[PDB]
Formats: C-alpha cells, structure tokens, sequence
C-alpha cells in the first residue's frame, strides 16, 4: 500500500514509484528542474533537482528516484544548496549574454532558478561558446546558443508528436540539438516546442520582439477554431491582443493547443468588418449607420414572414447570438433555421443529446482498449483529440484501426479498406475485426462528421449505430462517439437548428440571414431573384461579399459568449478586447433589430440572454460539466427503421495534408502565419 | 395553437425526475414514430423540477411542471398537448 | 573645446539650433506606428 | 565575520520577550498573542474591546511607561472577516524601548477612541475614519481631515480605484470648477511582476 | 447574528435620527442658499436633500443607517461652517454632465457599455 | 533615406505617414513634422564587413564597458555573415 | 450586543457609483500557470478582478485611453469563501471559477528501456 516518507522532517504518504520530487509537491515544495516535465519521459540530465537524503552521502536526482521507505528528504539543506549552486554556474558560465535582446526576458525559467537558486556572481574568465542557428519552419525561430540542452523538444516532438526530427548531433560540449539536414519540424503540435523550452532557444517568430510578459494582461479564454474547445490565456497589451497561450485542463488540453490556435490570432487584424455597409444605388458596398442598416432589415422582417426567411449559422458562432437569433425568426412564425454543417436528421435526430455527442469524453480515451475510426483524419480535424489518442496508444497499448483512407496518423494503426461496404461488413461479423471487438472490454466507434457531409451520412450513421449494438449485446462505459469539427456545431443541435442547408434548399427564402456563414453552401445562384442577403460576422470572405447588408459584429476575443465542444461541455469565452470601429455584439444586434421592427425580445442583458439559453437547454448554462445520459438504446431502435444504400464511393477525408489543416475557416484565410505556413510545406522551406 | 416544437427537461438523478425517466426509458421511442417530424427535444436538468415546453406559431410558449409525475400522467400530458386540449 | 576637440561623428549636428518653442519650427507631436487593424474593403464589382 | 548579514541582538530578544509575557500575565482578559520579530519587535494582539485599558497600563504603570504614541495606523486586509487591523506604536523614553498593539475591526465595528490616553490619537483617528472608514466612538471632533470636501468613499481600502472615480476640471460654461467622471488619457500599466518560484521557504504555508 | 450596535439599538431610534437629520437639513437649504449665492431656488435645494435622503431608503440594517446619518451630519457640518465652497454645493447637483440615455437602444448605438 | 508620402509628408523610418483622408494632418499646419533625418538601418547597410581568421568571434560595440554586452558569434554558416544583434555588425570568415 | 440577521451590505458606505455596483460582474479564480515558466508560485491565491471594457486609442500620441476605474483593480484572497463572502458584501455580481489542480501522475524512469511495451525511446 502507501508508504512513509519524510520531507523535512515531516511525515507523508506516497503511493509505491513515486518519486522525490512529486514527494516534494505532495507537502508543498517545488524542487528547482530544467529537463523534467510531468507530461514528458524522465531524462535527469540537466541535475537541478539533485537533493540530499538524511544519512545517505551522495545526493541523489529527484526527478528520477523512486523514494523509500523511512527515507528524510533535506530539501534546504546545505549540500542541496550547493549543488543547486553549482549547477546553475556551469549552466550560466555557458550561456550567451542576450537577455535584453531575448523573448523569453521576463519568463525565462534559467532567471528565476539562478535568482532564487543560484549565485550572485561569475568565475568564469573563459571564452564562451557560439552555436549556428537552425531553421525548422516559419513558426519557430531558433538562437541554439541560448539552448541548454535539456533534451525537451526531443522528447516531447517524438512521444507527443510521432515526429522523431529532432535530436542531438555530435558528443561532449559540441553538442548540438537540431535536425542535421535542413528538414523543417511542421506539424499540428508545433508551438508546443516554444512553450516547452525553458530558455530562449526555441521563440514564437510571429511574436518575436512584439512585447514583454510583464506588460500584458491575461484573459482565460477558450479556442474556437475547432470541436475541441482548448482553453487558452490571451495575452493583451494595450487593447491589442499580442498573443496566444494554452491553459491546462487536463480533460480537453492537457496543456497543448494546436497551431491553428496559436498562431490564427493575426487573422483578427486584417479583412475586418468595422462599419455598418449597404448596397447604394450603384450596387456598391458604402458605410451607414446602425440605425439606418438595421431600419432596412427591420422593414425587410416585417415585410416578408413565414417560411420565406432562413438563418444559417456558421462555424464561429455563439449560443447567446444562436438563441437570440432563434427566436427572432420564431417571431415570425418562421423556420428556416439551418446550421451550415449537414447532420442526419433521421431516426432521433437531433432529440438526444448523446445521438451526436462524443459519449466517451476526450479523458475517456485513455481508458479504452479497442478504438475503430470511422470517415476522419483526428490529426487534423481535432489535433488535440489525435494526440489523446496517441497518448493512449503509447501508454495502455491501445489498438487502433482506422476504416477508409490510409492518412498519415502520428501512430502505427491496422487499416481497413476504403469504402464503407466493409464498415457495413463488420456489422454482420464476416470481419475479424468484429471478433476484435466482441473479445475487447473498453470499445470506441468514432464516426467524423466529416463523414456525414456525403449523400450516404444517414447510412454511415445507421450502420455505426448498428456495430455499436452488436458490441453492447456481447457497464457505465459508452461506446458510440461522433466528433465534430465545428464550434459552433454542437451549440446549435442543443438550441434545436435544423442540420443542413437541405431545407432552405427545398424552401428558397426570401431573407436570409447568414450569421457567420461563411462555408459557401448556399449562394445567388440557389438563391431566387432579389433575395435580401444580411451577413452579420467579423471577417469578409464569403458571405460579406454576396449580402446586401453587412452587420459587423464580435469575435470570440472581443465577445464574452458561450461554446460547446465535441463533447457537450459549456464553456464560456472572456472579453479579451472590443470589438474594432462600430461592431457590435451579436446578441446585442439582433436584439436591437427586433425592437426595431417591433418584435422585443424579452432580455436586455447577457444574464438575462442566459437565463433564456437555461430555458431552451439547462446544459448551455451548467458550465464545465461533461456528465449526460446515454439513450443509445432509443437512438438505435429510431434509426433502424429507415434503411439507405450505402454509396461505393470512398470515404476520403476533406483534409488530407497539412496545408488543408492550415486553411480551414475565416480567421486562417485572414490570417499571413498561416498564408505563409501554406507556402512552407507546399513550396519548401 | 398550431405546435411546433416540444422539449422535455428532466434531471437524470432526481427522485422527482423519475416517472419522466421511465417514460424516456420505455415510451418516448414509440411517440417519436407516430410524430416523425415533430421536433422532440429531451434535455437534462440540474435541480429544478422537471418541465415540458411546449412552442407554438409566432413564438408563443407554455410550460408544464412534470415533478413527480408516474409514466401515464406524462403521457396524457403529452397526449393533450399534441391533440391541442 | 579648442583645447580639447569633441570627437567628430558622421550623425552629429553640424549647426546647432536654439529653442524653437513659439516659432513655426516648432516640434509637434505624433503617433510613430502604423495602423493596426486593417478594414476589408469591400469588391468594386456590383453582384447583380 | 559575515559583512552582508544585519547583526542579531539576543540580549534584547530576550528582554522583549520577557516583558511580552509580563504584560501578557498582567492583562489575561485582552491580550490575545504576544509575538518577537527577529529584528527585536514587541508586538501584542489584543481584543478590540480592550484598546482603552491596555494602552492606559502601557502608559501609566511604573514599568511600562510608554509616554509616547510614535504611531496610530490600519491596515487593509480583505481576505480577513475584519478586515481593517489598527496598529498602536508606542515610544517608552523611561526605558528606551517601542512597543506595537494590534486590534482587528470590520466595517461596522466602532472602536473607543483613545484620546483620552494619548492627544495625538485625536488627528490619528480622524485620519483613519477619513481613509479607511473605521468609525471611533467617543472622538471629540471626527470628520475627514485630509481628502476633499464632499468626498465619496474610503481611498486606502484596497478596492478603491488608484485613479477614483471623479477628476476635477475647469467648466467656462458654469463658471466654476465641476467634478465629472475619471477618464484617462493614458491608463495606468499594471505590470505583473511575481515570480512563479518561490524565494523564501521559512515562511512557506502549509499545501491546505 | 448578534452584533454591538453604534448608535441605535433597533430600526426605531434609527429612523428617529434620521428625521432629526432630515429636519437638520430641511431648515439649512435656504441659509446654504444665501450663503452661497448659488442660482437655484430653495425648492430646489429641498428636492435635492429629498433625493438623496430617498436614495438610501432600501438599507434595514440599523448599523448602516447610523453610519449613514453621521455622514450625513459632517456633510451638513461641513456646509454649516462654510468648510465647503459653491463647487461643492454644486457638484451635489449634477449639471456639467450629458444626460446619458437608459435605453437599450441608445446604448447599443452609442457603444459596448451595458 | 527620408521618402516624401503621396501627400507631400514625409515618411520616417518607422514608415510613418499620415493617409490622404486622415484628419490628424491638421497638426503640422503652420508647423514642421519632426523627422529625423538619418536612418540606422541605412548607415548600419553602409557600414562595410569585418572579415577575421576565426570560427568564432566576440562583439563588445567597441569602447569595451561604454559599448554592449559582450557576444559571441559563431562564423561556421558560409552562406550568411554572423550578425551581433545588439550593435547589428557583420562578421564573416575568409573563403577565397 | 444587538441582534441582526442581515446579509452584510455596505453598498451604501462604499461609495462606488450606482452603476459600477450593479452593472459589473466580476470573475472569483486562481490564476492559471503561466506555460513559458514551470513555477507554481503564482496560482496559490485565489484573484478577484473584474469585467474588461472599452480601451480607445489617444487621438495624440495613440495611447491606450480609458474610463473604466476598475480596469486594474484586482484583490488576493486566501479562500474561495473569503472572496464570495467579499463580493457579495460589497454588492458586484460575480462568477467562481473552481480551482484546477495537476492530477497525480505515474513516471518511471525505467519504463523509457521496455523489452516489450512501446514506452522505450528512441533517444536519450
Ligand atoms: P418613514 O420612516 O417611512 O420614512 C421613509 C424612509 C424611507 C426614509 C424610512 O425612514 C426608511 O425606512 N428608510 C430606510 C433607512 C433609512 O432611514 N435610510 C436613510 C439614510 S440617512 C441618509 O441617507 C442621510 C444622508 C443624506 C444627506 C443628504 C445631503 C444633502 C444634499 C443637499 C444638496 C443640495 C442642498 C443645497
Ligand atoms: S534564455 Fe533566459 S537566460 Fe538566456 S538570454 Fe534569454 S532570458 Fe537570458
Ligand atoms: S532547444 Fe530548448 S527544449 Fe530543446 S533541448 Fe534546448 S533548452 Fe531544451
Ligand atoms: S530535473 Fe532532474 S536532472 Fe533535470
Ligand atoms: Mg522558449
Ligand atoms: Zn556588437
């Protein structure tokens, strides 16, 4: 059971394994570390942790000694102090004099440890050594002089990443950590590298020079770019937002975030919408007034109702403008609500939340023994997802298989096929896979919806339903998972938007309200003759273009909203900044238009607007909270009533290289890291 | 009066909640197949008791407390809002 | 300064000025960055 | 010898000490804690409800003369259900030597004003009321001494804006001097300077 | 739960001293007035003190309104003694300041605050 | 290398100049706009190269204790010249 | 001793303005880990600071102007109730944001160098 040690004299209980150093987190001391990071492997290299046990004459690393029984920690003990002294002069004597000119100058780990740990003064009267930079991509810029060769990169681009790139050429002090040849370290988990060094060696290079972390202010936020829902910290300078840093949360990010996240803020600076605009009598785009845009769409709402109004949300979309919007068009006995992403509304539909909900939340993969992919790339559709997944698989021996096109995954995993013929094969038990799945205790079947976007998704999803079945028939533990890719998905299915765009296909509106809609699904051309187009949204690409009123309104840094992720947890995004010239918040904007045209929507105030989303759904309000029911049993009885041929085509997934991850939605359109990300991996270096 | 959408809120571990989890359990299946496009959203609630809205034209709403109620009580409920009486 | 010349550098002001306070040559203040976020302009191509 | 390092006085520690608990048997009924600092600091913690009689021993018994009030201050303490924490610095010149009382008070608390011990303690407590807010019973004269007439709120409380919330400017139009709400041209830089490493593990807390 | 009162025991002495300060005021208006010079009238001076006695009329606790009523027997002390200048006085009423419009609509249109 | 913008102002070295249609032009009115007239960059372009007999080589700014801290710059990379950051001065080694 | 059973509000006393009483919701959270430092020092104590707004720019000189007197104004406090205790005192609405701890973690040395298992590196 637990065993007894002591630290400082003081008595504490540590499970078998446990180390000195976590020893010294359980009573509350942080031991000094350069090389050692709980999510990485063990290296004891650099020797900062070295402490002293009470009788034993040799000191010992913490960070890779088991503790035993009996055993009394001096952690302030003078051998201690020495060698921690000792240490940080040899780190020191050899490292470059560049911290004025440096981006780690204010949070640099080699200052506080020799400023708490260290000493005042230099012995050193030799010559320093010099160290040629590297070059591995657009994102990360590398002064290898300032490199303490702790062997963190290494570690974590091999074990997180899959990418064995990086690693030390050469012996002795020459030492050097690189690539060797000129390769470029890309990836979708690459800016992890910058937040792991704990020196300077390795710097954001779009963030290079910009600030200082002592000015900026910290907004705990979250990430939409994706289904996953990170957390991040947006750093802000004088109204500015300067950068973008990943928070832990060890059920979603466990402290990494993608590089779409990280590196897209640059993306809300330029293609703004900042002014109301209006078609003059020329055809042409020119600012107005608040009051003048939304008296033109306040007469267009008054004059046409029923079915000939449609909405479709887009990808960045917030519950508070989703519901607002909701019951703005409700007001006029119209339905044409549509989310820009295609869902199979047979069978339950969208009626059970655990019907398009990810059941085994993003912890529970680490738990499971026996994982089918079905139509998706999780590397680029939901980076951090794919690196749970990896994780997974290193640690328990996860097996993996992946139905469809062989995609390069960051982990060995037995392909099958490429059509769904053999996903329905598997079903019946002809597959041995099948077998694979019966004799495996923790099962996963996780259908991208990307897979769904095809004439054949209601099939696809009916047949996963159905070896989801034949596995439960063979406690507690959910097998049927669907991943999105969408932020702004999940949200609208709970406040009740209809999937698709196939209705307001079939039903050719006469308003459209496009709130973010920015996909190109639905355009003039499907549209009839002198439609009224109101595009509401932050960036121009798409749908600013093709409207006749262009509302500006919030981005997630600049709107304090609320998301839900793959999973069904609620999170809510901080204000970071305002909104640039006459934007406006979204909510706020519908709410204004319906108390022009005459239509008041009974809230005023964001708590208010909650308190309605509480009314439509209590789990957009219950924040941070994953657990749900699973009527898996309802879901798959509802779904067996239709049957739909599946196509022979075969399931490729939408991204299938690096660059189509780095371009996926308006803020990376916006965006010049990403532009010139595109032009490193198409073009090279 | 014309119906448009209905949503149930139940808590999933309320002793209230536990005729409107029964009805989930065992009958909601066979309403959904005779109302294939009625829009019959189930939720979860926290501690409140349970509720049926129910959304009619021009975004007119009503809203019947379900606390404590057996498995046939939440049918007829449902029954009467469905035949408008 | 006969004596002991200042060191001569290529940047150093050959003719002095006095205080300008009052005058046209005044110094005026202003912001030395560029804009910081950039409007989408909107296309010069009517849609219909 | 150690040049760098401030020298100790155990001598004086000692002595400290020793009055600490002579003062502390003396008064059972108020005296709380009794504390040293290193650097040879009496320090007494007493009930609120006790200033009057233990600042009347601490001036007039025959070994305690403490004659002189060097210092009378609060300070602001959120965290803590009484926040406001009224420090008492007295000088006895008979034996060289400086003491410290401390009494804890919340907003609502009003305290005895010691102006019947010490004269000082008069524009000392019109100082705090004026400042913090804390409230003195039996004050001759209470009234705000150093902020502007018609002042609202307390500025030393620690959730009182640097900045206020008013500024004063010239208006031509009424002809006098108004008062309009604080809008910087420039805001004030808040710098977040802690390190994440802890510096000193004497005081380390317990993990809680 | 139990606490030492300041001045009043209960609710009742403490509206009691909050009628003698309003009385205190009341009869002062025209003297702060003349003193002054200021250009309004008495009724408006008696509207004022109205106003400000009003705002405060939702406290219960007793402690509270015995603060209350100290404070406001400095400002009236203040104002007795001629401490205070016309700015003061006047910057009780305020008349420099845009009338800010309380209308969701204005406010929407005018900028992000709530 | 001071350049003359669009509307007659000129550009300082940050590239700095006031839009045809931006108001705050107004100020220079009856007025001079403070440039400076000499540009680092330029004179750092007009500086030559410094070419030693050495892999690496250390950069103090020149005046030892009145220049910069002192850098060491490694001269291995034939493609580029070392560059200390801090003073911007070229270093390069012999190749023919 | 009198007896009370009010809630403790000095709303009144403070002297804030009506409407940065009633209209600011402040955010009651321990701050998170700054990820370019491993330090834990700094998310100890819980932080009381309230809602951002608008930030314009000098029309001279392009400084950052601004009329929120709040906008710097944040509080330490040692418990989640001393902070609920402080806000609902001085009459802010709030949001708590429970505290986020590191779950334990299993590391072994010996596990990089496995006969069988895919833990063994490649590297050291
Ligand atoms: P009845 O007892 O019902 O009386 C009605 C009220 C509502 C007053 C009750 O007494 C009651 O329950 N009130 C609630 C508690 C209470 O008494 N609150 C009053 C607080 S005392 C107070 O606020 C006095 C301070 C105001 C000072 C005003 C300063 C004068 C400004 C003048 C400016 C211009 C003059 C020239
Ligand atoms: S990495 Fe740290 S020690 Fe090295 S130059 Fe940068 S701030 Fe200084
Ligand atoms: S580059 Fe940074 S993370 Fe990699 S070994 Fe060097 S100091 Fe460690
Ligand atoms: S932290 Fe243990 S040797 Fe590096
Ligand atoms: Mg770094
Ligand atoms: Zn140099």
């Amino acid at each position: 059971n637990l065993i007894e040690v002591f630290v400082d004299g003081q008595s504490v209980m540590v499970e078998p394994g446990t180390t000195v150093l976590q020893a010294c987190e359980k009573v509350g001391m942080q031991i000094p570390r350069f090389c050692y990071h709980e999510r990485l492997s063990v290296a004891g290299n650099c020797r900062m942790c070295l402490v002293e046990i009470e009788k034993a004459p040799k000191v010992v690393a913490a960070c890779a000694m088991p503790v035993m029984k009996g055993w009394n920690i001096l952690t302030n003990s003078e051998k201690s102090k020495k060698a921690r002294e000792g240490v940080m002069e040899f780190l020191l004597a050899n490292h470059p004099l560049d911290c004025p000119i440096c981006d780690q100058g204010g949070e640099c780990d080699l200052q506080d440890q020799s400023m708490m740990f260290g000493s005042d003064r230099s012995r050193f009267l030799e010559g320093k050594r010099a160290v040629e930079d590297k070059n591995i991509g657009p994102l990360v810029k590398t002064i290898m002089t300032r490199c303490i060769q702790c062997t963190r990169c290494i570690r974590f681009a091999s074990e997180i990443a899959g990418v064995d790139d990086l690693g030390t050429t050469g012996r002795g002090n020459d030492m050097q950590v690189g690539t060797y040849i000129e390769k470029m370290f890309m990836s979708e988990l690459s800016g992890n590298i910058i937040d792991i060094c704990p020196v300077g060696a390795l710097t954001s290079k779009p963030y290079a020079f910009t600030a200082r972390p002592w000015e900026t202010r910290k907004t705990e936020s979250i990430d939409v770019m994706d289904a996953v829902g990170s957390n991040i910290v947006v750093s802000t300078r004088t109204g500015e937002v300067m950068r973008i840093l990943p928070r832990m949360h060890e059920d979603i990010n466990e402290e990494w975030i993608s590089d779409k996240t990280r590196f897209a803020y640059d993306g809300l600076k330029r293609q703004r919408l900042t002014q109301p605009m209006i078609r003059n009598e020329k055809g042409l785009l020119t600012y107005t007034t608040w009051e003048d845009a939304l008296s033109r769409v306040a007469g267009m709402l008054q004059s046409f109702q029923g079915n000939d109004v449609a909405a479709i949300a887009g990808g960045l979309v917030d519950a508070e403008a989703l519901v607002a919007l909701k019951d703005l068009l409700n007001r006029v006995d119209s339905d044409s609500l549509c989310t820009e992403e295609v869902f199979p509304t047979a069978g339950a539909g969208t009626d059970l939340r655990s019907n398009y909900l990810l059941n085994t939340t993003i912890a529970g993969v680490e738990e499971a023994d026996v994982i089918l992919l079905v139509g998706t790339n999780p590397r680029f559709e939901a980076p951090l997802f794919n690196a749970r997944i990896r994780k997974s698989w290193l640690h328990n021996d996860l097996k993996v298989a992946l139905i469809g096109s062989p995609v390069d995954l960051t982990y060995r995993y037995d392909h099958l096929g490429d059509s769904p013929k053999i996903l329905q094969d598997i079903a019946s038990g002809n597959h041995p896979f099948s077998q694979i799945l019966k004799e495996a205790k923790k099962p996963m079947v996780v259908l991208g919806s990307s897979a769904l976007q095809r004439s054949d998704g209601t099939a696809i999803l009916a047949a996963v339903s159905n070896i989801a079945q034949n596995i439960r028939l063979s406690g507690d533990w959910k097998v049927m998972n669907i991943l999105h890719r969408i932020a702004s998905q999940v949200a609208a299915l709970d406040l009740g938007y209809k999937p698709g765009v196939e209705a307001i296909r079939k039903n050719p509106p006469k308003v459209l309200f496009l709130l973010g809609a920015d996909g190109g699904c639905i355009t003039r051309q499907d549209l009839p003759k002198d439609c009224f187009i109101i595009y509401q949204g932050h960036h121009g690409d798409v749908g600013a273009p093709m409207a006749d009123v262009i509302l500006p309104g919030a981005a997630y840094t600049e709107k304090s909203a609320t998301y839900v992720n793959t999973e069904g947890r609620a999170q809510q995004t901080k204000v970071a900044v305002t909104p640039p010239g006459l934007a406006r918040e979204d909510w706020k904007i519908i709410r204004a238009l319906s108390e022009i045209a005459g239509m008041t929507l009974p809230y005023d105030t964001l708590d208010q607007v909650r308190s309605r989303l509480e009314e439509v759904s209590p789990n957009l309000v219950r924040y941070d909270d994953v657990e749900g029911a699973n009527y898996f049993q309802q879901a798959n009885e509802l779904s067996k009533l239709v049957n739909q041929q599946l196509l022979a085509d075969p399931l490729v997934p939408p991204q299938l290289t690096i660059k189509d991850f780095y371009m996926t939605d308006s803020i990376s359109r916006a965006s010049q890291t990403m532009a010139k990300c595109v032009k490193a991996v198409t073009e090279g270096i | 009066l014309g119906l448009r959408e209905i949503r149930i809120h139940l808590c999933q571990r309320s002793p209230g909640s536990q005729g409107v989890r029964d009805f989930i359990e065992k009958r909601y299946v066979e309403l959904k197949k005779a109302n294939p496009d009625l829009p019959i959203l189930i939720r979860e609630c926290s501690d409140v008791q349970p509720k049926l809205w129910a959304r009619y034209a021009f975004g007119q709403e009503k809203n019947v407390s379900l606390n404590n109620f057996s498995a046939d009580q939440v049918t007829r409920t449902l029954e009467n809002v469905l035949s408008g009486k | 300064p006969t004596t002991k010349p200042p060191t001569a550098r290529k940047y150093i002001w050959t003719n002095h000025k006095f205080n300008v306070s009052g005058t046209p040559q005044q110094y005026v203040p202003y912001s030395t960055t560029r804009k910081k976020i950039q409007e989408w302009v909107p296309p010069s191509t009517p849609y219909k | 010898t150690r040049p760098t390092i401030r020298p100790r006085n155990d001598v004086v520690h000692k002595q400290l000490s020793a009055f600490g608990q002579y003062v502390a048997e003396i008064l059972p009924k108020y005296v709380q804690q009794v504390q040293v600092s290193c650097f040879n600091e009496l320090e007494i913690f007493i009930h609120p409800d006790g200033v009057i009689p233990v600042l009347t021993f601490l001036r007039d018994h025959t070994n305690a003369q403490f004659k002189s009030l060097a210092d009378l201050t609060a300070v602001d303490v959120p965290t803590r259900q009484n926040r406001f924490e009224i420090v008492y610095n007295l000088l006895s010149l008979r034996f060289n030597s400086r003491i410290r009382v401390k009494t804890y008070t919340d907003e609502l608390t009003p305290i005895e004003s010691s102006v019947t011990v010490y004269k000082a303690a008069n524009w000392y407590e019109r100082e705090i009321w004026d400042m913090f807010g804390v409230f003195f019973a039996n004050h001759p004269d209470l009234r705000r001494i150093l902020t502007d007439y018609g002042f609202e709120g307390h500025p030393f409380r620690k959730d009182f804006p640097l900045s206020g919330y008013v500024e004063l400017r010239y208006d031509d139009e009424v002809k006098r001097v108004v008062a309009e709400p604080v809008e910087l041209a420039q805001e004030f830089r808040k710098f977040d300077l802690n390190s994440p490493w802890e510096a000193f593990p004497a005081y380390r807390q317990p993990p809680e | 739960t139990s606490v030492k009162p300041i001045f009043s025991r209960d609710m009742n002495e403490a509206k009691r001293r909050v009628r003698e300060l309003y009385r205190a005021w009341y009869r002062e208006v025209p003297n702060t007035v003349h003193l002054f010079q200021l250009d309004i009238s008495v009724k408006q001076g008696r509207d004022k003190v109205r106003e400000m006695f009003m705002k405060n009329a939702h406290v219960t606790d007793p402690r509270v309104v015995d603060l209350l009523v100290i404070k406001g027997k400095m400002e009236l002390e203040e104002t007795i003694n001629v401490w205070k200048q016309r700015t003061h006085i006047m910057r009780f009423f305020h008349e420099t300041e845009a009338p800010r419009p309380t209308d969701f609509l204005s406010k929407f249109y005018v900028g992000h605050d709530p | 290398g001071v350049r003359t913008s669009p509307t007659g102002e000129k550009v300082t070295h940050t590239g700095q100049a006031y839009d045809d249609g931006d108001y705050r032009r107004v100020r220079f009115s009856d007025r001079q706009k403070e440039v400076n007239e000499n540009f680092a960059i330029d004179l750092i372009a007009e500086q030559p190269v410094s070419e030693v007999g050495s892999r690496v080589i250390s950069c103090d700014g020149g005046g030892g204790a009145l220049g910069h801290p002192r850098v060491y710059i490694n001269l291995d990379k034939e493609t580029k010249t070392g560059t200390c950051g801090y003073c911007g001065l070229q270093f390069r080694q012999p190749h023919h | 001793l009198i007896a009370v059973d009010e809630k403790l509000d000095i709303t009144t006393l403070t002297g804030v303005p009506e409407e940065h009483i009633k209209t600011r919701k402040v955010r009651i959270f321990v701050p998170a880990r700054n990820n370019m430092q491993s330090g834990v020092n700094n998310t100890k104590k819980w932080k009381m600071e309230f809602d951002t707004r608008e930030r314009w720019e000098n029309p001279l000189m392009g400084w950052s102007s601004t009329a929120d007197p709040l906008s710097n104004l944040v509080l330490t406090f040692s418990t989640k109730e001393d902070a609920v205790a402080f806000a609902e005192k001085n009459g802010w609405s709030f949001d708590v944001e429970e505290r986020k701890v590191p779950k334990p973690k299993s590391k072994s040395y010996g596990a990089n160098f496995s006969w069988n298992k895919r833990t063994r590196v490649s590297t050291k």
